[PDB]
């Protein structure tokens, strides 16, 4: 399971 | 520049039509010819060619995780040519690609010119995440992860003098600047630490926003909230 | 062809590789290297075929009715430029050259080489396919229409002679010319008489079947129910 | 709202 990274507006 | 011939105004026009209708690579190549026109981008234009290459790059990532993991199972009672490995390579060859182009674009001339704290930030984190995407591959690896971890800090030290805690330009920063510790850098408890630190400063700060910054900020507050439950 | 290079057996490999990856323009451009090698394509390989180009023609079908839409909006009390319109004949004219693409595959040689049933239809039903996302742009619009009523007919006058009613690709040729009919022939009499009869004889053969072949028809059966459902 | 065709098996 990866990370979660930023998420677009 | 395919794009040399069409106004700036048409390429931002046709950018946002591209995201309507889910064409990132055309998308791309429109931010792209936006950005060659030598002119600063507004906060507007910066977000459509961050979201252009994001998704290009994200079909890729995707990808290239596939095939690395087919890959890797052709590599334990398995049975074996040479086709595996080649077109992981031909996807991993055509991501590094985007990361160049995306990289040279903050290097001419995107980040020497962006001179307030919400554009720079921006563009050095980006050149952070575009670093890390080439460390994902790689396998000079050590530079890479430096090149990533270097533009991270300095965006980071920006962001904390110029910026609020909640901020969503750094609080975007600091969340993908952690999965970079954690996922990258093999740095776990920087990775937390980071998290934390952020939430709470944020939240300490959320009672300065309207209702429309208060649901911006907590929404990417959430992000780093699921990545600590699935760390610790 | 920039695929004449490879090994018949690797694009496929490849093109398999592409599919688990959702890489559907290789996926396309590695089984157009595979048509190209000049041997006919077993059961397979026909639909590996299919799926990689319906993926690319469907991701522009996507996008042009976006665009479409926007251009049809800017011309009712609208604000106006060419942009819209521009970029929407780009996507179209791109769409239109996968069409073209897969005729030509089709007519150089795959349908003058299929003489069994299972082959045969598909391709003609492919052909009649790629003229009706054609037709679905075209604005030569009526030759169009009647290069896709002539090959859908051929390809139902075969498989009602030589396949059964619940054969897999004689249901997805009957739903794709009802869905002819109703969409582009203005026919949507003659749409609902096809699906109805389609349903109907599949259902009264459904008691031949093993339990995966009755799945498989009765999955595409649900689609000619759905379609009725709409409209009716 | 428009027609469902033929999907991939
Ligand atoms: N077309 C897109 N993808 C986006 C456009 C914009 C945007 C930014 C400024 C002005 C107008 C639009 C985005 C944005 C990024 N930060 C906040 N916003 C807007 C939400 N408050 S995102
Ligand atoms: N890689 C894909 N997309 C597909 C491959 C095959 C296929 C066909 C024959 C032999 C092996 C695989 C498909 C198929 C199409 N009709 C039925 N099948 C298989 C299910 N019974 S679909
Ligand atoms: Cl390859
Ligand atoms: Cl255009």
């Amino acid at each position: 399971v990866r990370s979660l990274s930023e998420r677009l507006m | 520049g395919a794009m040399g011939s069409m106004e700036r105004a048409s390429l931002i026009q046709k950018a946002k039509l591209a995201e309507q209708a889910e064409r990132y690579e055309d998308m791309a190549a429109f931010m792209k010819g936006a950005v060659e026109k030598g002119e600063e981008l507004s906060c507007e234009e910066r977000n459509l060619l961050s979201v252009a290459y994001k998704n290009v790059v994200g079909g890729q990532r995707a990808a290239w995780r596939v095939l690395s993991s087919i890959e890797q199972k052709s590599n334990e009672g398995s049975e074996e040519g040479p086709e595996v490995r080649e077109y992981r390579e031909k996807v991993e060859t055509e991501l590094q690609g985007v990361c160049d182009t995306v990289l040279g674009l903050l290097d001419s001339h995107l980040i020497k010119e962006a001179g307030d704290a919400e554009s720079r930030v921006f563009y050095l984190k980006m050149k952070g995440d575009y670093y890390r995407y080439l460390a994902e591959v790689a396998t000079d690896k050590k530079r890479i992860i430096d090149s990533a971890r270097s533009a991270y800090q300095e965006a980071m030290d920006i962001s904390k003098k110029e910026m609020p805690p909640t901020n969503p330009i750094r609080l975007g920063l600091a969340l993908n600047f952690s999965v970079f510790h954690y996922e990258i850098a093999n740095s776990p408890e920087e990775a937390i630490s980071l998290a934390k630190t952020t939430f709470d400063e944020a939240m300490a700060d959320l009672h300065t926003l309207s209702e429309d910054s208060y649901k911006d900020s907590t929404l990417i507050m959430q992000l780093l909230r699921d990545n600590l439950t699935l760390w610790t």
